[PDB]
């Protein structure tokens, strides 16, 4: 069965790639303004320059994360001053004048979607404009060179030919592509706006950098809801002990409750520590989903979405990125004999890159992924040997071209 | 992250007060990180300097519909890639950390249950 | 920090476990102790917890570098990026202290030079494509090279192949295809 039509389709995937720092001091946290909590306290060792080291470490790899994901390019490509694509219009990935922060009218439909007590927020590294110039040279630099501004300097190449380029790689001619350039181009077009509509419509798909922010914001509440707890002791408002008690029972006390806060605070940060590696384990995936797909053209199968991958264009999130994975699905097939090999005059005639197929009486040379029958000549087949080895082979003619040019 | 007017030249950046470097006006890739696109390092009679971080010189690639550049050399580059790949085999008896040849206390360690094998 | 830890004091009176059994016999010796317990048996589980994720980090670049020395070593991995930067060729593994490195050897094209081009060539009708190359011009005639290396030649029917009528193909390009079989006719 070889199919006779393709359709183009514009699939999406969203990964996250990083949490939201945070710092949280030890003893304001555990001993709230309290001087009666330092002698209490000094007493166990370094507990505090552990949680405060551990924090940091996340803190940094959090925003490592960004800059080995987005800062894979060198250089920061421009578009020509409008466009002049054949018929693909980039549009709305493309960034606008407007919006004074630089942004598509897709990574704003992303960024509309996801809208002090000892604890700090630091901000992070690369604000929200550098990310989205790297994810704009990234885009800028693959509609118009291609493959080959990955490896080294930028070399031009006009669209048409590209995605012409592309093709012979998964399989099919070129031709296919020229004389079908009308067809893609409005597939694609007519294909990109269904993105736009689903990402609108519902926060179906955005769920996967969403359950982060919402799982961030659990462990966060719980480390302070947990100040008013007695943990087995005669109050949980400090000064109300520091004064009910003066003797040495407010050491008994405070310990009870040093005790707790120190075992609630230690379990948020390896809470935090184990958590911080699998939004690292995805943004290494990111990064090598990002070389591959995007600076290039991946032949490994349902890696970049389902189908036979070509193309694909990176776009900024909250906490993320998202892909656009272009891909080739074939479509309305049809049904033919077939045939290991000819058999003309004693030998067997393979084929050089193709299947031979029939109708009912005539015999052909097609591709794989489409259906142009050419002519079995001694210019697409190849000889081996006899015609007897081989299970299913047919006898039939092959034309030579050669031979109707003597005569004249 | 605290707004400057309130501590004991002097910059006010989005993640704290930066004092004593100087807000210099260009840009550079830079040196040491700060936060929230803003790094300093040291340069021109020096100092210590400030300013937002660069992410790469311009480039225009002049895309034509019917132009295409093809290279004309090659040259053959030869780079390194670093990776761990073990750590050294630490192991750490209970016993003798917690008590230290001290049967007094491994009798009352005794009651805790199994802590040592796991 | 896990050696450290042994000299806290944690509540008791004391840190060294021989002065506080050599000051107090019979249950005071213990009611000191138990803090003394409680304190390093938490100290002791932080640090095998510690150890256990950073041991899962080493295992996750060990499983890294297993793959690199498998694609990059053996055989010429495809994968873009994965090994160097460029177009990989080769590489060779090189021992270090608790780890590996590698030397990624990659062909980086440079030196470019900018051609008007064109998809295909009318010539009796039928358009002519590149079988495998690109087509070009050098200003005034039209070549066809290859990808990566500028080395024009001339354009014949034993690298160029027919598909259709140039009717369709949006930026045809006139010219003659030269046929190695015409010369070669007088006997
Ligand atoms: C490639 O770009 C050039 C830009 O110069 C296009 O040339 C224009 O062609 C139209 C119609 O043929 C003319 O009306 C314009 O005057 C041309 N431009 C200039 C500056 O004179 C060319 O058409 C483009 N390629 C294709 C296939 O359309
Ligand atoms: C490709 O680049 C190499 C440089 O690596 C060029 O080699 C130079 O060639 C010129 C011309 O013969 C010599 O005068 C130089 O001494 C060479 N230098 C080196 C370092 O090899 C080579 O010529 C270039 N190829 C082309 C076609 O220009
Ligand atoms: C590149 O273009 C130039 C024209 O600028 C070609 O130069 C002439 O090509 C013809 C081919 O029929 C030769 O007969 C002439 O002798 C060439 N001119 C000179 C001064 O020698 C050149 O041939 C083209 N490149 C190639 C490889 O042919
Ligand atoms: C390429 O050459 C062909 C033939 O030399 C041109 O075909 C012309 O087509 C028109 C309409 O079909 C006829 O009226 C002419 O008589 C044909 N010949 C010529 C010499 O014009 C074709 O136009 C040429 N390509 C371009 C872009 O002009
Ligand atoms: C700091 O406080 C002053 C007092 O009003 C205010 O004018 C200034 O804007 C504050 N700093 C920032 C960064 O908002
Ligand atoms: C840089 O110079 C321009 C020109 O006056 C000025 O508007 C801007 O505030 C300066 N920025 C800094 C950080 O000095
Ligand atoms: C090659 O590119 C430069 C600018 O990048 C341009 O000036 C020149 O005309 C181009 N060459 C051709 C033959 O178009």
């Amino acid at each position: 069965a070889i199919p006779i039509n393709f359709t183009i389709s514009v699939t999406t995937e969203i990964l996250p790639v990083s949490m939201t720092k945070t710092s949280v001091d030890c003893t304001m946290y555990i001993c709230g303004d309290s001087t009666e909590c330092s002698n209490l306290l000094l007493q166990y060792g370094s507990f505090c320059t552990q949680l405060n080291r551990a924090l940091t470490g996340i803190a940094v790899e959090q925003d490592k994360n960004t800059q080995e994901v987005f800062a894979q390019v060198k250089q920061i490509y421009k578009t020509p001053p409008i466009k002049d694509f054949g018929g693909f219009n980039f549009s709305q990935i493309l960034p606008d004048p407007s919006k004074p922060s630089k942004r598509s009218f897709i990574e704003d439909l992303l960024f509309n979607k996801v809208t002090f007590n000892g604890l700090t927020v630091l901000p992070p590294l690369l604000t929200d404009e550098m990310i989205a110039q790297y994810t704009s040279a990234l885009l800028a630099g693959t509609i118009t060179s291609g493959w080959t501004f990955g490896a080294g300097a930028a070399l031009q190449i006009p669209f048409a030919m590209q995605m012409a380029y592309r093709f012979n790689g998964i399989g099919v001619t070129q031709n296919v592509l020229y004389e079908n350039q009308k067809l893609i181009a409005n597939q694609f077009n007519s294909a990109i706006g269904k993105i736009q509509d689903s990402l609108s419509s519902t926060a179906s798909a955005l769920g996967k950098l969403q359950d982060v922010v919402n799982q961030n914001a659990q462990a966060l509440n719980t480390l302070v809801k947990q100040l008013s707890s007695n943990f087995g002791a005669i109050s949980s408002v400090l000064n109300d002990i520091l004064a009910r008690l003066d003797p040495p029972e407010a050491e008994v006390q405070i310990d009870r409750l040093i005790t707790g806060r120190l075992q609630s605070l230690q379990t948020y940060v390896t809470q935090q520590l184990i958590r911080a590696a699998e939004i690292r384990a995805s943004a290494n995936l990111a990064a090598t989903k990002m070389s591959e797909c995007v600076l290039g053209q991946s032949k490994r199968v349902d890696f970049c979405g389902k189908g036979y991958h070509l193309m694909s264009f990176p776009q900024s999130a909250p906490h993320g990125v998202v892909f656009l994975h272009v891909t080739y699905v074939p479509a309305q097939e049809k049904n033919f004999t077939t045939a290991p090999a000819i058999c003309h005059d004693g030998k067997a005639h393979f084929p050089r890159e193709g299947v031979f197929v029939s109708n009912g009486t005539h015999w052909f040379v097609t591709q794989r992924n489409f259906y142009e029958p050419q002519i079995i000549t001694t210019h697409n087949t190849f000889v081996s040997g006899n015609c007897d080895v081989v299970i299913g082979i047919v006898n039939n003619t092959v034309y030579d071209p050669l031979q109707p040019e003597l005569d004249s | 992250g605290v707004n400057c007017t309130e501590v004991p030249n002097v910059f006010q950046t989005r993640a704290g007060c930066l004092i004593g470097a100087e807000h210099v006006n260009n840009s550079y890739e830079c040196d040491i990180p700060i936060g929230a696109g803003i790094c300093a390092s040291y340069q021109t009679s020096q100092s210590i300097i400030a300013y937002t971080m660069s992410l790469g010189a311009e480039n225009s690639v002049a895309y034509s519909n019917n132009s295409i550049a093809i290279p004309i050399n090659f040259t053959i580059s030869v780079t390194t890639e670093i990776l761990p790949v073990s750590m050294t085999k630490t192991s750490v008896d209970c016993t003798m950390y917690i008590c230290g040849d001290s049967t007094e206390c491994s009798n009352l360690l005794l009651q805790y249950g199994s802590f040592c094998t796991q």
